[PDB]
């Protein structure tokens, strides 16, 4: 698995690969790996299936909960406590091997300014939480390949569609490197999935433009 | 036994009767929950869940106990099966359980009216439903409205003159207010169960937006 | 006590008078339920097991937590032996259970009368069954039809003279109906049988055009 | 105090007169349980072990619980010890007991009253025995005939006049149906079992339909 | 206060007077219970411990679950510590503690009268005791009889103008049998049995049938 | 222990030897282990004898408990489910060595055809039940000579008698290839126990007509 | 064991082998291991025989019971989280050797294309879910031959009869190469279980249908 | 430790051994391991001795609690049945080495037969029960030796004497061949100690008689 997420000027984006395994064996293509979990956040998990769905499915329940009881949604940093909690609550399981990492991106609404409201945090497996101050991050078995990518793209980040691309590229380099990240799929049209986050809210990017982007970066390298 | 049961019963009309009168009713775009409350962050109209509002009438602390205690209930539903199974019936008939052992078993009734309502899902063509329980467990279907709160005949009259179905938003919001008065936004709570919203279907109309939908021709 | 029993007694009774009434009988094909409900979507009758149906009068909340009860039973009694040890007999005991401690122990008596009735196995030759049970939890076995809620007697005594044994379905609904009044179109009723042509699950509801196409 | 006791007795005693008739008598080939019963399907006679059975009167839902407890206790002994010791005289004295603090503990007392007979065991030669057991758990043993519910009086003197021990099934089911007329029907208002002592292991055998009308008539 | 004991004291009382009685007398032999009984197998007269013995009068259902108390609390102190550690004072101290709770806290007070007797251990030269535990608790020390249930003032007398110490079996049963007809009686209406000093380990013995008969011409 | 159990026209039969071991040690020559536990039910069980016999005593309480409580027995189906549930319920105990596996015939008195109303179900340590529609099962550590042997005299089974013979046949087949299971004995007389079922109810098989069985079929070996 | 599942225009199809093992020996081969679980649901479960049947056991009765409370089925989405919830409940005994492992079948009312209405979800011990969104799946220990084997028969799969034999084909391929699972025993009379559901409910497939099947597939590997 | 049991014409007699171990060392030469539970019945224990006598105490203590709430003496069956349970619900604390088995030997007054109301029953560590239908059985670790000698003298038991002196020759075998049984002690006057039950109940055998007896098979393997 690889999930990236990265800040740009006026949001954050994040995107994850679609591959499945047990062992060596191929078991899914299609999967979906990040979630909007609120109006204003998208949580993309790596880690055991079961573990990861759950956590991404009650995580959003919490938070439209907590909403609606009290007619206020949470802060970005309660947000990122519950999150915290929730994994932590994990942990018995984890060291049984069902373990399952979540990064969190979101949009916070009261930053004082917009154009740096793009929050990226990252978890370990007891709950301890990073607040990501270097715009970019990723998490799974492909995060250092698709981190050192980053690490030299990030630079060309300057808007949201910039920064999808390379968000896509990363996860590429990913797929390229770690067996267990899938690239894109030209034969069957299954390509990553991608939340973008700005002042307006959360919306999952059209599969076509990530095609476009993902059939770019494979024509350039050939 | 006969006489602890009349006095509660009549305890808890008596309150209903001395609180501010809700009216709920069912208009093209889906529900319109319209509430006589001057105050400003108090509610009395809440959202229970993607297409499911409530609206209440009566002593607050205790229809904002069965306001929680329903989002609780449709939350905890929809994460164990789904959240397509949550639907304003199952939420009205647990109200109806919770309030009849409630009006029995607890050392005061609660002094409240309840409205429980549901519209369509996006893209959907599912009439409105619109549910009634009241102190005791009693619980009523309708079509088209519900009164609750306060002196409820002229009001149920005046909108039984007044109603007609698939009305718009801003003449539904007139009929009801008008309604009540047999006002503005300083001291009027309006929210809607929009039919025609993706997810979550309640939303509610404050302030600039309130009143321009108040004055709007 | 005495007069706590006679007035828990007399609230329950006056409460159920004060319903709308249920009619259950038999007729050819299994068994039918026809009840007074304005209501489009709050049911009185309802599926408990294969072969088993209930039907309620009196307060919603009261029967419909019996109803969730009995199904709860029935279910939990079919998963931990089989689904054919669960019998209408076996349901019609429990809730005369049931009603006889809510009766005396609850802070208020429940304010209901139940039927619950019983229909062959596909294929077998077996007289549909019927028992009442009222609040108190006394239970009756009876042959022909069940009358719950409202002013029973007259409904009764209009069942007594119109009600024939094997009538067709069209004839038991329409008998159904006129006891009924004597205390209706489709908006006003609920209505659904007990069908034992049918092969696993009997119960089936008349709703709609279907039900109109029948008075 | 005093005054609640008198009222739970007012209660059940009354509940109990409201009631239909049962009565139990021993004859040459056990014991035998007439009821006054309409239902085609729910009991007021059952099997409690081997050897004993159990007759009722008064409201079902009540007699019913204390039936299936009655049957738990068998099975239980039965269980841990062996079915030898399990006797009626046991079964009544848990009823007793049973009834005695339902009577004083529970919200309503419960409007029954109960019989509890036992045969010999096959092939042993032991007169039965029969156990009367109240809704104050008054437990009392009764050599011949025990009648329960309804108008008790009229029946207890159609007994005592008509009764043998040694009677057949069918003259001592008609003394019964006799007596039980004496208070106030065929089958399809009676419900017939027996204690019957020449079955080698489960002695209850109802009686029914055909086989039934066969006994009260000819 | 007031009102509740006096009302529990006199169910009690009624309850015991309206029962059969009892009586338990000191003889050559140990001690003798008779006790007026129709039943064909319900006691009323009951082994405790090796040395020791039950009667009572009153209710069945409540002196038999006394009864039972006794057997358990009798069979875990011999357990515990020795069998002749468990004594016919301890038994009946037991059953103050045990009726006075009962008789303040239970439901309804139990109606019931006990009498707990010991003898002397086989080969031991010591006089009989017998304990008289009354409903509340109440606990009295007797030297040569006891006399529970019914109309005791009649029965009483009657054994105080007829009772020897060490009568022989025979003697002390006219005796009994007398003082009881005082307050007709043959085998089929009486319960009879023994503590009998001269028995080895268990003295308690029933005395039935033929024997009893032959004892009683 | 070898238990068997065969459907024959009209009935069922089951047959169980008599041998008790403790280790090589033979301690019990006479033993019992199939037991008529209903009207129309026979168990026998294998395994560690304290639960073998605690299994048919509660299950057998347990049908007639139903029984007296509800005024109607058991469907077969239940019955095999409460057999299950007992099976299920050792299992624990059954890992450390108390483990006990129950065979169930028996004769359905509400299937649609009398002739093969016969029921035999198997059971496993866990509680999975099989109903065997071959006509013959077994049970123990002889269980498979037995099987193959009725695999071969299965075609002989005409009516009560040859169902008879070929089980006692079946059973001598197991002790014969098994020291666990005892052959009959014929110096002290003690031979496999016996019960048939058919519509009449569940019988014990006589002891003497078992000895004409088993010496005839010795005999016929000889 | 090998359990089959595919989707066709119109409908999904689920097949199962009639083998039980204990270590090598056989010990069952007429065993069932495809339930229907409701009207429009048919489960078949892989793993421990005890485990396996009350998973389906209790499936069936939680769906009726749902809809026995509520007046109304579960959605698609509901059913599969409950069975979900059940497998994650058996995690801790599945680890101690009392696995089982579902796949589930079921045909939609709800959604939009009645064509499309088929779906497929395969399980894993956790509870994990994933609906197949390219048409067929297996679950078993041959589940990777008929996994394979449909992989180039799926192509062939233009109605409901053809989905069948698809079915019958690759459990057959499964039971070719696995001898856990159980081929066509043409002596004894004995073929895979399959249910088919459409629009108008799940139906049991005849015995006689997949006999046929079956005989058609050995033929054309004979000559 | 040997405890042996055995029935004759018209009752059953229960013998053991004197001797108490800890490991190699004797410990006890007076020990008692037969014990009279009730009017009608013995139980000789083997194994550790405090769960021995704690099982003697507490199996007598519930014979005569039932006894008196009920007015009547348990069954046979049922006094089988409540050792097997004590002994089961010692298993946990045996399995840790706290290991008692008991014999059972009684008489069953509700016999058809007064002959053959002899009652021999033997039990394992889970509470396992035989009735032993051969006349003879023993415990302890030279349950062997001394079953295998009764096997030889059994034919000689004809009454309640020549029962005894053959159990009080098949201890005698076991102490010679088990170094854990201890024999007639001839120079402190210890000897097995025996119970005999018949109709008119259990009672112990006097000291005397089995010195006699003794001296007898002492005298006879001698010359
Ligand atoms: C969707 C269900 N499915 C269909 C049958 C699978 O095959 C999933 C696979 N389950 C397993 O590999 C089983 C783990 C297990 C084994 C024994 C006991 C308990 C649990 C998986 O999680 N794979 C992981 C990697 C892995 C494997 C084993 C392990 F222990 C830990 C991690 C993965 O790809 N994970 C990536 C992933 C991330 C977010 C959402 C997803 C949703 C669906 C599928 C995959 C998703
Ligand atoms: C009946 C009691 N008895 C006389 C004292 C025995 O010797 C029985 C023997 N117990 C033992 O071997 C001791 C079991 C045990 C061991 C350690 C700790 C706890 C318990 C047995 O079960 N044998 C089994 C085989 C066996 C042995 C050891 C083991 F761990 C598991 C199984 C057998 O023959 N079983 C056959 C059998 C089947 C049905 C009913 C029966 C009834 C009585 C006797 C046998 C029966
Ligand atoms: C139907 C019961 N039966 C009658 C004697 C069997 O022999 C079945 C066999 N039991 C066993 O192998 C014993 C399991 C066990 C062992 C020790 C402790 C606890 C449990 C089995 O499950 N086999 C499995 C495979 C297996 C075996 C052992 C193991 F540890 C794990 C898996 C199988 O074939 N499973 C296939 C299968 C799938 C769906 C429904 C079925 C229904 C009936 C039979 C089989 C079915
Ligand atoms: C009477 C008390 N006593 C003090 C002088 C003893 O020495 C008895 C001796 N206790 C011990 O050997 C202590 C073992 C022990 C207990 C708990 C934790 C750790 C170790 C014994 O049981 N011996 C057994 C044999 C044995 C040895 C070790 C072992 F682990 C288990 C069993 C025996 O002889 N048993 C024969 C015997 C049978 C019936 C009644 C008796 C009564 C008294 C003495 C013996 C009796």
């Amino acid at each position: 698995t690889t999930i990236v997420a990265l800040k740009y000027p006026g949001g954050v984006v994040m995107a994850g690969d679609r591959r499945s395994t047990q062992g060596n064996m191929i078991s899914g293509r299609d999967v979906r790996k990040v979630y909007i979990t609120d109006d204003y956040t998208a949580t993309g998990i790596a880690g055991t299936a079961a573990v990861a769905v759950e956590f991404a499915r009650l995580y959003a329940v919490e938070l439209e909960h907590y909403e609606k009881l009290e007619g206020v949604p949470l802060t970005f940093a309660g947000k990122i406590n519950r999150l915290a909690i929730m994994v932590r609550g994990n942990l018995a399981a984890a060291m049984q091997g069902l373990l399952a990492l979540p990064l969190l991106a979101g949009y916070d609404i009261h930053a004082s300014d917009p154009q740096s409201a793009g929050r990226i945090v990252s978890f370990d497996a007891a709950g301890g939480w990073n607040i990501e101050e270097e715009g970019y991050q990723a998490v799974g078995s492909g995060s250092l390949f698709a981190k050192s990518s980053m690490k030299k793209l990030y630079s060309q980040v300057t808007d949201g569609d910039s920064g999808l691309r390379v968000a896509v590229e990363a996860l590429y380099d990913a797929a390229d490197d770690d067996s267990a990240t899938g690239g894109p799929d030209l034969v069957r049209g299954i390509f990553p999935t991608a939340v973008i986050i700005d002042a307006d809210g959360a919306v999952d990017v059209p599969e076509s433009r990530i095609a476009e982007l993902a059939r770019a970066i494979i024509e350039s390298r050939s | 036994m006969e006489q602890a049961m009349r006095e509660r019963s009549e305890l808890a009309r008596k309150g209903i009767a001395r609180a501010k009168s809700v009216v709920a009713l069912a208009y093209a775009g889906g529900v319109l929950f319209v509430a006589e409350n001057p105050s400003r962050s108090l509610q009395k109209i809440s959202e229970l869940y993607d297409r499911v509002g409530f609206a209440a009438a009566g002593k607050f602390n205790e229809f904002d106990n069965l306001r929680r205690g329903g989002i609780q209930f449709a939350d905890t539903r929809g994460y164990a099966y789904d959240r397509r199974d949550v639907t304003g019936r199952q939420l009205a008939n647990v109200y109806a359980q919770t309030l009849g052992t409630i009006f029995t078993e607890q050392a005061k009734p609660y002094e409240v009216e309840l409205c429980v309502a549901e519209v369509a899902h996006y893209g959907e063509t599912k009439r409105p439903e619109l549910y009634r329980i009241t102190y005791d467990g009693s619980i009523a279907d309708e079509p088209h409205f519900v009164v609750m709160g306060g002196t409820t005949e002229p009001i149920a009259n005046a909108l039984k003159e007044s109603y007609a179905e698939n009305a718009s938003l801003t003449d539904a919001l007139r009929i009801a207010v008008a309604a009540l008065r047999a006002l503005g936004v300083a001291s009027l709570e309006v929210a809607v169960l929009d039919a025609n919203r993706p997810r979550r279907a309640f939303r509610r109309i404050t302030g600039s937006a309130l009143q321009a939908l108040l004055v709007d021709q």
